[PDB]
């Protein structure tokens, strides 16, 4: 295991299973499918695949070029998710909707979408939208708006690096014997405030009760003590004067007007010094808030 | 060796108590909060958390000052454990 | 509202019992403790208890589950013992 | 508003170790810090840490790309280690 | 004297640069700035601030370190004031 | 590498990659591409190049002679930037627009541009205009005017001096059969200000996110400590008087009234010196501010 | 030996400090900050950034003129590092 | 205004260096300034440097095309160095 | 003595010219001035505004420098002035 470190190994293991992010994309899944059938008229059926929670930059270089590739805000969480629109799925929906039965072999060369293309990636992205909002709203309720849409993997940056980790969901939708992909691509910091909701989702009964929850966990963790630290005073030296330190020697110090109060380490708060009762005693002034 | 300088980081804490969560978030503005540490009892001296001596404030010339009473031993660290 | 860590400990059970069995105690001493197997283990701050919960294996590291907050009255009936 | 320069540095990691080691130092001795391979580099101003960001190698030379700025809750959490 | 389980700090510098206070105020988000050393020079080893050993590097189960290579002369102190 | 520096010798080697520069290059190639169909009522093909960072004169000494030289304002960035027409681009976009289908040899013999010609010229520079300025939006909104055409290189002098390095972004252009190629060539100082945002574009959500960024910059900067030093005096002396010199001896000085406090050289503020506590103290009468 | 001459620049500093960039802006008109060396302390003497001597202030026939109390040594250099 | 006469000076580069390498010098010593080859010359009056600007040869004779004038921020980023 | 760790300045100077108020705002972007000295003639290195070395220019890895053919004689100092 000794071998020697070099940049551009992003040796990035960060394991975690978000089990409420599966449900909202099995939940997303039955809603585009539903959504799919209302607008093709035909019945797909769509497969959610695995969870690859992979850098940025090994997601792209998997990406088929050229793809629809849209800007979505997922409102409040501060940062953009990216929907992908495979080519082929594209080109079904668009074989479907404007007279191919889709008996036709798909002829993928490569190329960009049309105006008509691409309004068709309008139309059932936004049914993608809103799926992915009703599936979302069951757990948490968010605001998403399309922002724009791209060809290219380097049109879109969605990370401030490549190789920021980032969760990709795929999908396999089915029409008849017509195969497609689609994909949905958030950044992990997208995620990281609702990590803790996306892991577990074991809770159904929790409007009020987690405001109980909470009640009683705060109301209980009221009775714990703590390790009240104040450094009196602050005194720089050099280890030959530790070495030679004898009892008896005095140490210049500058005054402490203000005793900081820290718990391992941490600043509780500022106070002036005293004595009372005969023990030393610190008088409050402000607690540390910033 | 050649680890004679080695700038290192002295502290003396003043006192500890126990105390929790409640009279914690209730201080107040002017609120005395009293340590273990009788008055007149030598502070203790820490480096990087860790027993180094233990010093009491003398007053040197209108500069108050630590004055080292005594410099530990693995025994009272051991009791002080 | 403040920003300071605390040192959580779960604990497994409670035993109550003489010095007897201390001074008895070797390696391969069978030793039993208050709780019986299953019921959840106690989730204690900074030795507080406030909770109870499972104890799982994830990624071969232990963690546990909480599965509730408890009670004052449960507090007291399992200090009364 | 002012024109001053600062003297910027770039931190691999930390490191809280007693003496024993550093005496026991050689030319071939392996030494652990305390971040892990992955987590991006710290970006100090003065020595001030600011910043995080990861490293990449640019025309044969150290650069790094900072991720982000860091909080205080962050700082602190760092610090209290 | 061997008072010496004292605890240390140990730290690693990637690199330095000299840098204003306007290109710091024009650094934003994924902005990369490029380091005086030159990528596989060996890493500065600071204690507290205080430079002894230079060393370059290393990986260690995930874990980083540095493979110290000089540690000790002072003849080369001048230079890097 | 113990040569004799000789003058005209302009090894200039900045090297860069400027990501978003490249970016508003295909951007503007499309909107170039999608402007050349409407008016030419045919569908080119625009190939960017690799964009070259080369001097001046060495960017003149290999543009075809007659040219299309087009000069246009980079509003509110100080200083001109070019367009390059080339002349078979020229004759190809006439002959498709005058009734000729393109199947006849481009016999480019080299002559000017008719008024007729320079109409033309007119027309698909302002689209290109247009296109860039839309492209650059993205990134940068800037203003971009029309100045003057040109016949040329010795017509424009587009920087200062012939050695001054200057940023050339080739675009080859295909239709059917006939090829063209036009350049756009902005001098590197157009882009010195904005060097930063040019060389990387890995950011999509910062309208106030930069705002936010640069708060927080300032606010965690300002808690980094500085070097001090005030220069009480300036005496000049000589080396034969350094090398005799002796403890004891007098040096005479001007009378310091103004102390100045400098860090790294670098003055910060004038002051007055005095005493306090013990020990040396200055009151800062003015902060060096330009 | 053709070096007899050779024009240099002598400069004393008045003192140094720690001090950081919030209170640094936040100087004011009539504002006192301190430095640290003592009233009395000889103040120092530098040559290109660089140690030469230790130099007091002294009246001379009312022309204040530095007199010089000591000069370097490699070793007080070191000291001072 | 005033029709004074000046001497202009062209400043090819400056050096930073100890008198080591000046005793040390000859007839063939090498020597490296601190301007790299390319970057305008420095166009100085009565040694004040104002203006930056490129060489060239003209009739045998040495001459500059000023390419810019400069500014107190460079003006001082040269200076702290 | 052997005081002499010291730092110096080294500058070198491409050529020299008198040339009055009127000129100098007469001179624009782009303006190119001859300089007096012919092309081909050693370069002038002074120290501090001192000359003692005479010197042609030389360019050592992309590095400015001049190969000296000419340091120590004052005879010729009078024309100069």
């Amino acid at each position: 295991d000794i071998r020697p470190y070099d940049p551009n190994t992003q040796r990035r293991v960060v394991r975690e299973r978000l089990q409420a992010l599966e449900i909202i994309n099995e939940r997303f899944a039955r809603q585009f499918r539903m959504g799919l059938f209302n607008l093709l008229r035909r019945s797909p059926d769509i497969t959610v695949g695995a969870i690859r929670i992979q850098p940025y930059h090994e997601f792209a270089r998997n990406l088929p070029v050229p793809t629809n590739l849209n800007l979505i805000h997922l409102k409040p969480l501060r940062g953009t998710g990216l929907v992908v629109f495979s080519p082929s799925l594209v080109f079904i929906a668009v074989d479907n909707l404007f007279g191919g039965d889709g008996r036709f072999p798909t002829k993928v060369e490569g190329r960009e979408f049309t105006h008509t293309e691409q309004r068709v990636i309008n139309r059932m992205l936004k049914l993608a939208l809103e799926g992915y909002s009703d599936a979302w709203k069951a757990i948490n309720p968010l605001e998403v708006e399309y922002v724009r849409s791209e060809m290219q993997v380097k049109f879109t940056n969605i990370t401030t690096s490549p190789n920021d980790i980032v969760v990709n969901t795929p999908f396999h939708v089915e029409i008849g014997n017509l195969t497609g992909e689609f994909n949905i691509c958030l950044p992990f910091s997208m995620i990281e405030p609702l990590r803790e909701l996306l892991v577990n989702p074991p809770l159904e009964n929790s409007r009020h009760e987690d405001q109980n929850w909470r009640d009683n966990l705060v109301r209980q963790v009221q009775h714990s003590e703590l390790e009240l630290v104040a450094n009196f005073a602050d005194i720089p030296l050099r280890l030959s004067q530790i070495l030679k330190l004898k009892p008896g020697d005095v140490l210049p110090i500058e005054k402490p007007d203000r005793i900081i109060a820290h718990v391992d380490g941490v600043p509780v708060l500022t106070s002036q010094y005293g004595t009372v009762n005969g023990q030393y005693a610190l008088r409050v002034e402000h607690l540390i808030n910033p | 060796d050649l680890i004679m300088d080695i700038p290192v980081k002295l502290t003396v804490e003043l006192g500890r108590t126990r105390m929790t969560i409640k009279e914690l978030l209730r201080l107040t503005q002017g609120s005395v909060v009293a340590l273990d540490g009788l008055a007149g009892e030598p502070l203790d001296i820490l480096i990087n958390g860790y027993l180094i001596a233990q010093g009491e404030v003398v007053v040197v010339a209108d500069k108050y000052g630590v004055r080292i009473t005594d410099i530990i031993t693995p025994s009272e660290r051991m009791r002080r454990l």
